[PDB]
């Protein structure tokens, strides 16, 4: 009894309670996928619409990092901006210091460490988001790496996090990604979308999504309407048999 | 992330006056390792038990016996990390010293700034009290010193004296085989007999580490002339 | 001022002259300006004296704790970036000059340190105010792969050429000879120059002052 | 003073029990097995090997990103149990520490220096109370010019040592004992036999029969000083080197 | 962290501070220190609780120190926290002779150090310091005085008084056979003496086991003296031989 | 229990009880509502009188010129933020002599209100602002919550018994985009009636109007600019 | 020119089993004479001495600071402190103020206890020490006193010798000097006593 | 002090001379002022000795810290964008004019001219020092595109010996440097090896 008060202190098992709540915390939010292709990085999200009063758009869960680095979401939305913010500062100053554009890799790095810093003292609580990074470059090809509330960071080809990611991770589990293009991609990321999302549980969601390739010239950025409505109406007619 | 630390103390007085955070780190003390001190007539020598769990540990890496100057020596009774943050601010403090006065440090001084430096973590806020006690040995003005620094930052000189477990039974020991006008080979033979009194096991010339201090300086005894003690014991 | 030193076969020579003066006045006819570091490696310093012998004890200082931590003999490497990194954090402020020379398990290394912070790895080095005349008694003598005798002798020959060409330097000769096995701290290795005999004395006898008070304090 | 007493906050914070121990600290240790994994390292006459076993459970997992080898310097490697965070974050304090000691000094860091060092941060968090120790366990690899091969592992309590041969993890207790069999039955130890030793250490404890990709091997040589990791191709020849007999 | 803090500077609901209670409590189980003044000196008595064979010989004394050239003090309890005290008396009186180019008077340095225990004891969160102190000294304004003060920041002028272990028995010993105005330094050694065997009744009185400082004025200069062995055994020696000669004449 | 007295502390399920908590401190103030039309973004706030004999608390605030906000909660941390917002205003319109967009304040005000709620002894803002304002982009409408979170919202209500009104503002935000200045500011009116029982009526006392547009600066109609409003507002339907 | 403000003289000179340590008395203020029986030389022990030849401010200054230091040193100690340890400690405290100096140069003169080995020593404004084994001196006549010294030292003297040596040093060496004089003050320091003279000087 | 760096296809070719004065006396006659940075960087050092030392370990430093964390072969760039910020965060407090040569997997041979202020730049050869002046026109006139390494080394030993025959404050030897992908060649020219220029008489 009490070991789970802080952060700071250790349970006698050997586990940080706090940092297990705050990742409970992520598992209740919707959830967001992205899959890694030959050619670049997509990003999908399940945005749930709360109220119809709300504007479309509102509360994203897509965020540009930087000019060539996504970012998508799932937990608390306001630990989720902040982290945003981190990203955006850590991409810059590299930047400004050493001349040229972030590796994805050091950018996770330096995100996940600063997560990291949040789960030590009972000063400060652990971050209750989970996010995933995308980025394409000539030189280091496309890259995916996600970043959980303890500040462990890996990179994936097929990522989900949320409420329903081991179904998401089933369904991306049947897609030869190495080999796929952005196109195919898109399209296959709304299917999945459309497959986890729970009708009878949420109302309705809108479909947030974005990539980061050679066909956007190594540049993050929303999905084209175009290429969003064909994706939205193939997940549609996916779902209808 | 907060580099903030507890600015409240964390040993505090009880209803018996007794601070309990002291007698724990004490208790802490008295689980540990085996030490023995004798001054001599000529010297002083730390003696100590270093026996490794495992023969898969390097005995030549970790030193228990440790020179804080040309005639200071150091060896402790508890929680070894501990026992290096105390053996860096020692030779720090003796280096400030020296800095100063362009002499090296009297055993009597030294021992009184590392006993201040536990007395403040004994009572500063958001730390707990070292777990070790000092044996501090040094030769000064023709002399030699044996000095024991507890938890609490208290140092008494002693002739003879023993830390961690069964140090009341070496005490006694101590006290049946001490003298006075005792030369430096003698009380190195009677140190080792003291560990050999609690000593489980059989004692090599690894197993155990001993440090001498004499008119030429101090210095750890290679584990050669540790063998050539035993053999001679 | 002359402080020189030579690299040679199997170590380090270093010679200083022991004159300090104030201004135009000879002040000290003995000064030790080749200062300990650590066992293994010295040092002889220029500039501001007081700076000069804070600068090598804190040095000297740190090298000890350093080597105390690590177990192993110091470096001249570490001491010559301790020296240059201190002395430019004060962008010269600290006017000490320093050449540095000893033997580690890399074997002889001999620098020279100036208060701004910059340092030369050099076979021989002069410094001082008569350190021209050591730096030609070098480059017209100096061959590499020396033995210690022939190295002692030509360190010698730089410090009394720069004692007997320059004002600033005179008196005696001091010699260090720093090898892997040994340490030869020569003082003085060389007395060129001595008082001249007297030729007659001078008046000074009991009850020649005149005192007005005197209080004495006998010490039990 | 009796066993398993406790008073106050001695088992939220590190503070003495009556005792005289550091339940955080021991917590801190049962976390390091929390990771799951097992690493073994093995000191030879002119190598040392640290072998630690590569769990990837997906296949949407980048098996390239998931290590727990890490370089330090050019000639220091070292291996990591316990929490991932932790490590990356302990390996990160280490290579900064060797950084400033190349720049501060003129040379590169010594192992037991390094080593010395993470144990001193270590300390320091068992000692203040407004910080959790790191659950995680650093094993460290290179060569000494005078004394050879090193290694040397440091833990949450802010110990420090050197080893012959070391393990870490759930397993770490059946491995030392292995070990320990080994190097009492003493006899020359090439690097083939050393990183043979490792495996067959990993290999008994776990009592799996190894594939290459389960497994990450990393070496520093009297030859060639710099810290390596295997690749596939030379790992899958030593488990064949392994097998036939 | 306000789970863990122990609220060592709060009042209680009886308007008392606890751990300034309990450091007097520590005060109490800590060992006998006593003070007499007279009228051609003062002195410190101090029972020896740190007694062993192996024990080195004191270099100077164990529980007698030195502040100025004019002033000593005797400390009752932690014995660390007295050599913290100790040390920032010193500090205070050099600084006082640094600032005016005379020696500090006794109760200006007592209230130096009390003002720092008394904020101890209000604010920062610590602990309070575990020591009760005794003051000898003379000064050009009273002469011969002697303090005492307590771990709360109270201190207060004394002719005969003790700290330590069975202080109250000492105390009204004092009060019995002090006789103000008309004590020597012999009477006051004796009656020091006689105080000292009565309070310390479980071990039997010895050289080795008190040290006897006192305090005397010797043609414009203060000495402070610690007593010898041999003349702590003749004054245990005479006291044992008034005893017999007052059981003899009963 | 002993998870919802510090702002630090995770629930075991994943849940900050203080930032709840600062919810229903907003939810406790009195009803506000919030709507835009094409060219125009208009808060209507429902004020309180602490007595017959008191003045009725003020609602809207003045940020920027194109700025406005209604408050609902602390009223104390509701001025704190309003300082900021304004220092934030000023500072971008003497750093780049334009006026701040209102999704960039919007943002700065979400980062602001965040940190308190992850620093030990610090609390969440207990306040909920609506946020009307004009750019380039046209009227908006922002939503500001304890827990950092803002939303950009086509009509919204905080406050006491404001579900009664986002339901009326759900029902005819179909048209609430092609209304003029007064039929906006009435559909407005309305659904704040919503929120009042049957026996209380909208009067000149209780009702203030924020208005800001493409053309129109903002402005604050309180005591006798509100009459034209009003006038024209038909009975309740019961 | 800030060391010539207040002018004064120390000398400090070794004999065969003592030391001797003289100074000026004159106080004054550029060319105008205040007192003539300012203090530079301080005790600093039993058979310890230091002058203090500069600024009469910063000679007070570093008599009182140095008091200070040597007194806490005592204490803690337990002992008294050795001439050269006293020599380090004024070098510390010279040079904790390199950059702000005091405009002091002080000589130490005195025999090392337990010991009664003479040592005397010199230092310059910043803590630069000079151990010598004949005299040191210091002040504004230090060429006076260095010509003076090198014609009449002779090594091993008794204190009969070493008293009228220093004492014919330095009256002779204040003859010479404009900002110096007004009466001279010796010091000769025994293993058994301390003489302490005024000479008969000249008071223009 | 002359320093010099050239571009060729493979990599670059660095060169500089010995001298070190103060005021008319050299110092140090055999001074390296080719210092590097790391495997396959290099920087010639021009200025105040102290600071160009003091800069290059920094930025030696920082760059092999940055080349840990990465695991990957730093850039030329890189390291002149290290220096180049240090050099114009201190602009007023360092005299210090930098080139920065190497060779990059992703970019070939580069040469980068940090001169005293702080500003950067890439060229296909750079010159410095204050011995650099006197053979601006000859580099000028000399220069070619498609120089293989050979005559790139030729042309910097030239273009030295020029200025160190023509300025007081350059002479001593020749030191050179070749960096490629194999790795960096370094050779001195002392004595005949030096290009002889003979002096016109009459």
């Amino acid at each position: 009894t009490g070991y789970d008060l802080s952060a700071s202190t250790f349970s006698p098992d050997g586990r940080v309670f706090q940092v297990e709540y705050a990742m409970k915390a992520v598992e209740n939010s919707s959830t967001a996928i992205g899959i890694r292709c030959k050619d670049g990085v997509v990003f999908g999200v399940e945005k749930l619409v709360l109220s119809k009063l709300y504007e479309e758009g509102s509360n994203k869960r897509l965020f540009n990092v930087d000019r060539h680095v996504g970012m998508a979401v799932a937990g608390l939305l306001a630990d989720a901006r902040s982290l945003a913010d981190i990203a955006r500062e850590e991409a810059s100053n590299f930047r400004s210091n050493f001349g040229y554009n972030i590796p994805l890799k050091h950018l996770a790095d330096r995100v996940a460490m600063y997560v990291h810093a949040y789960t030590l003292y009972s000063a400060v609580r652990p971050f209750g988001c989970s996010f995933m990074l995308g980025s394409y470059s000539v030189n280091d090809g496309a890259q995916l790496y996600m970043i959980d509330p303890s500040g462990v960071s890996y990179g994936y080809w097929g990522c989900a996090i949320g409420k329903a990611r081991q179904a998401a991770k089933t369904e991306i589990e049947k897609l030869q990604m190495k080999e796929m293009t952005c196109r195919d991609v898109v399209k296959e990321v709304a299917k999945i979308i459309y497959i986890v999302h729970d009708e009878v549980k949420d109302k309705a969601f809108e479909l947030e999504l974005s990539w980061v390739g050679e066909i956007t010239n190594g540049r993050h950025e929303i999905v084209p309407k175009d290429v969003r409505e064909e994706a939205e109406k193939y997940a549609k007619e996916s779902l209808k048999e | 992330m907060a580099e903030r630390g507890y600015s409240f103390s964390l040993t505090t007085f009880s209803p018996s006056g007794k601070l309990v955070q002291i007698e724990y780190a004490l208790a802490a003390v008295a689980g540990g390792a085996p030490s023995v001190g004798i001054k001599a007539a000529n010297g002083v020598v730390l003696a100590t038990e270093k026996k490794q769990k495992s023969i898969l540990y390097d005995e030549r890496s970790v030193h228990k016996v440790e020179p804080i100057t040309k005639h200071i020596g150091l060896v402790y009774s508890g929680m070894g990390p501990d026992y290096r943050v105390l053996v860096h601010r020692a030779r720090k403090l003796a280096q400030q010293y020296y800095l100063v006065y362009q002499e090296p440090i009297p055993t009597a001084q030294l021992v009184q700034r590392v006993a201040s430096v536990m007395q403040e973590y004994t009572q500063s806020g958001g730390v707990r009290p070292f777990g070790v006690s000092l044996l501090i040995c040094g030769w000064n003005e023709g002399r030699p010193y044996l000095f024991q620094s507890d938890p609490s930052g208290a140092y008494f000189a002693w002739k003879a004296t023993a830390m961690g477990k069964n140090y009341v039974n070496g005490k006694t020991f101590l006290e049946k085989r001490y003298n006075e006008d005792l030369e430096l080979e003698d009380a190195i033979h009677t140190a080792i007999l003291t560990l050999k009194e609690s000593f489980e096991g059989q004692m090599t010339e690894d197993n155990i580490e001993v440090g001498i201090c004499n008119e030429a300086g101090f210095r750890r005894l290679t584990p050669t002339e540790v063998k050539d003690y035993l053999a001679a014991i | 001022t002359t402080i020189a030193g030579v690299v040679y076969k199997d170590g380090i020579v270093l010679g200083a002259d022991t004159r300090a003066t104030e201004g135009m006045v000879v002040a000290d006819k003995n000064c030790s300006k080749i200062h300990f570091i650590s066992p293994n490696i010295y040092c002889c310093g220029a500039g501001t004296a007081a700076d000069t012998d804070m600068t090598t004890q804190l040095i000297s200082s740190n090298l000890e704790l350093h080597s105390l931590s690590t177990g192993r003999l110091p470096r001249v490497v570490t001491a010559n970036r301790m020296l240059k990194q201190m002395l430019f954090r004060y962008q010269g402020y600290i006017g000490a000059a320093l050449v540095l020379g000893g033997v580690d398990v890399t074997g002889p290394h001999l620098y020279s340190i100036y208060p701004h912070g910059s340092t030369d790895k050099l076979p021989y080095v002069t410094m001082g105010s008569g350190s021209l005349a050591a730096m030609a008694v070098f480059e017209d003598k100096f061959r590499p792969d020396m033995e210690e005798e022939e190295a002692k002798k030509l360190v010698s020959e730089a410090i009394a050429a720069g004692i007997f060409n320059d004002l600033g330097s005179g008196s005696n000769i001091d010699l260090c000879v720093i090898s892997k096995s040994k340490l030869d701290f020569l003082r003085p290795y060389s007395v060129p120059n001595k008082k001249g005999t007297r030729f007659g004395r001078y008046r000074c006898e009991k009850g020649t002052n005149a005192v007005l008070t005197e209080k004495v304090t006998t010490l039990e | 003073m009796s066993r398993g007493s406790s008073a106050g906050f001695d088992r939220h914070i590190t503070i003495f029990s009556p005792e005289g121990r550091l339940y955080q600290v021991e917590y801190a240790f049962k976390a390091i097995n929390q990771g799951g994994l097992t690493s073994v390292a093995v000191r030879g006459k002119d190598c040392a090997v640290i072998v630690t076993q590569k769990k990837v459970p997906d296949k949407l997992l980048d098996s390239s990103t998931v290590t727990h080898l890490f370089k330090i310097t050019e000639n220091i490697g070292c291996v990591m149990t316990g929490m991932t965070a932790d490590s990356r974050s302990q390996v990160q304090r280490a290579r900064y520490e060797a950084a400033n000691w190349k720049y501060k000094y003129g040379y590169e860091i010594p192992v037991d220096m390094l080593c010395k060092r993470i144990a001193d941060i270590s300390q320091v968090y068992t000692q203040n109370a407004e910080m959790r120790p790191l659950g995680c366990c650093m094993i460290l690899i290179g060569i000494d010019e005078e004394q050879g091969p090193q290694v040397y592992k440091c833990d949450p309590a802010g110990y420090y040592c050197g080893f012959k041969a070391t393990a870490a993890g759930v397993k770490q207790t059946e491995s030392t004992s292995f070990l320990e069999k080994k190097v009492k039955k003493k006899f020359d130890w090439t690097f083939e036999q050393t990183v043979e030793t490792a495996i067959t250490c990993l290999s008994t404890v776990l009592s799996i029969d190894f594939k290459p990709s389960e497994i990450e091997v990393g070496v520093v040589t009297v030859e060639n000083p710099k810290f390596r990791i295997l690749t596939e191709a030379e790992i899958d020849a030593h488990l064949v080197a392994l097998a036939e007999r | 962290s306000r789970r863990y803090d122990s609220r060592t500077t709060i009042f209680s609901p009886e308007g008392r501070l606890y751990q300034v209670e309990y450091a007097m409590e520590a005060i109490g189980h800590a060992g006998t220190c006593l003070g007499i003044l007279a009228n051609d000196g003062v002195l410190l008595a101090a029972e020896r609780r740190n007694i062993h064979k192996l024990l080195d010989e004191v270099f100077f004394s164990e529980k007698i120190y030195k502040l100025n050239e004019d002033m000593a003090c005797s400390v009752a309890g932690i014995t660390s926290d007295a050599n913290v005290l100790t040390n920032e008396l010193r500090l205070i009186a050099q600084r006082y002779l640094l600032q005016y180019q005379e020696p500090i008077p006794c109760e200006q340095l007592v209230t130096a150090l009390c003002d720092i225990k008394q904020a101890y004891t209000q604010f920062g969160g610590k602990r309070p310091f575990g020591v009760s102190l005794l003051y000898i000294g003379w000064d050009k304004h009273y002469g011969f005085q002697l303090y005492q003060s307590d771990p709360s920041g109270n201190y207060g002028g004394w002719k005969a008084t003790c700290i330590g272990n069975n202080s109250a028995a000492a105390v009204s010993m004092l009060k019995q056979d002090y006789k103000e105005g008309e004590m020597t330094l012999k009477s006051a050694l004796a009656l020091a003496i006689k105080v000292l065997n009565k309070t310390m009744d479980v071990s039997k009185l010895s050289a080795e086991k008190v040290e006897i400082a006192t305090l005397t004025r010797e043609n414009g200069k203060t000495v402070i003296r610690v007593l010898k062995q041999k003349e702590v055994e003749q004054l245990i020696k005479k006291h044992e031989e008034e005893e017999a000669k007052a059981e003899r004449e009963k | 229990n002993q998870y919802d007295n510090d702002v630090t502390v995770w629930s075991p399920q994943g849940r900050i009880h203080q930032i709840e908590y600062a919810m229903e401190a907003v939810k406790q103030g009195s009803a506000t509502v919030g709507l835009k039309s094409k060219t125009h973004a208009v808060l209507v706030a429902l004020k309180r009188a602490q007595s017959e004999l008191a003045a009725h608390q003020k609602k809207i605030l003045h940020v920027d010129n194109h700025i406005g906000i209604s408050i609902a909660g602390l009223t104390a941390d509701a001025r704190l933020l309003c300082n900021f917002m304004r220092q934030e205003c000023l500072d971008s319109r003497f750093v780049f002599d334009r006026p701040l967009p209102v999704s960039r304040l919007v943002s700065l005000i979400g980062s602001k209100t965040q940190i308190p709620t992850q620093r030990y002894g610090r609390r969440p803002y207990g306040v909920g602002l609506l946020i009307a304002g004009y750019d380039d982009m046209g009227p908006h409408i922002f939503q500001t919550c304890p827990s950092a979170n803002y939303f950009d919202c086509r009509a919204m209500s905080i406050g006491a018994r404001s579900q009664s009104a986002r339901t009326y503002l759900e029902r005819h935000m179909s048209e609430f985009m092609e209304c003029n200045l007064n039929e906006l500011v009435k559909h407005g009116l309305r659904a704040l009636r919503e929120t009042l029982p049957a026996e209380q009526d909208l009067t000149t006392k209780n009702v203030s109007i924020g208005i800001v547009g493409k053309d129109l600066e903002f402005t604050i109609y309180d005591d006798d600019d509100v009459s034209p409003f009003l006038e024209g507002l038909e009975e309740r339907p019961q | 020119s800030i060391m010539s403000y207040n002018g004064g003289a120390v000398m400090a000179m070794k004999g065969k089993n003592c030391v001797a340590i003289a100074a000026d008395r004159r106080f004054g203020i550029q060319a105008q004479m205040v007192t003539t029986d300012f203090q530079k030389i301080f005790p600093m022990g039993d058979r310890l001495y230091i002058g203090l030849a500069g600024l009469a401010t910063d000679v007070q200054t570093v008599a009182q600071r140095l008091k200070f230091r040597l007194n806490l040193y005592e204490l803690k100690e337990g002992r008294q402190i050795k001439p050269y340890t006293l020599m380090s400690m004024v070098a510390n405290l010279l040079y904790e103020k390199r950059f702000g100096p005091y405009y002091t140069e002080p000589v130490i003169a005195g025999l090392d206890p337990k010991t009664f080995k003479p040592f005397i020593c010199s230092l310059d404004l910043i803590g630069c020490p000079m151990v010598t084994d004949d005299f040191v001196v210091s002040g504004t006549c230090t060429e006076q006193m260095y010509g003076m010294c090198e014609s009449l030292w002779e090594p091993n003297m008794d204190p009969e010798h070493l008293f009228e040596t220093i004492s014919q040093a330095m009256l002779n060496a204040v003859d010479r000097d404009a900002v110096s004089g007004m009466g001279v003050i010796v010091h000769i320091i025994e293993k058994d006593k301390i003489t302490t003279r005024t000479l008969k000087a000249r008071m223009d | 002090t002359t320093i010099m760096a050239v571009q060729f296809d493979g990599g670059v070719v660095l060169g500089a001379d010995s001298r070190t004065t103060t005021g008319s006396y050299i110092a140090n006659r055999v001074t390296d002022k080719l210092t590097p940075i790391h495997d396959r960087i290099f920087c010639c050092r021009s200025g105040s000795a102290a600071d160009t030392q003091a800069v290059a370990d920094a930025v030696t430093y920082q760059l092999g810290f940055h080349s840990i964390e990465l695991n990957e072969p730093p850039l030329v760039h890189t390291a002149a964008s290290l220096f180049k910020e240090m050099c114009y965060r201190y602009r007023e407090d360092l005299m210090a004019g930098i080139i920065i040569a190497g060779w990059d997997p992703q970019e070939g041979g580069q040469v980068y001219s940090v001169p005293m202020g702080g500003m950067m730049v890439r060229q296909p050869f750079a010159i410095g020092g204050s011995g650099s002046s006197y053979i601006y026109g000859y580099v000028d006139a000399t220069y070619r595109e498609g120089m293989t390494k050979e005559e790139c080394l030729q042309f910097t030993a030239n273009a030295l010996a020029l200025a160190m025959e023509r300025d007081g404050s350059s002479g001593g030897v020749i030191r050179l440097a070749a960096i490629a992908e194999p790795g960096v060649e370094r050779q001195v020219l002392l004595g005949d090896q030096i290009p002889k220029f003979t002096i016109a008489t009459l």
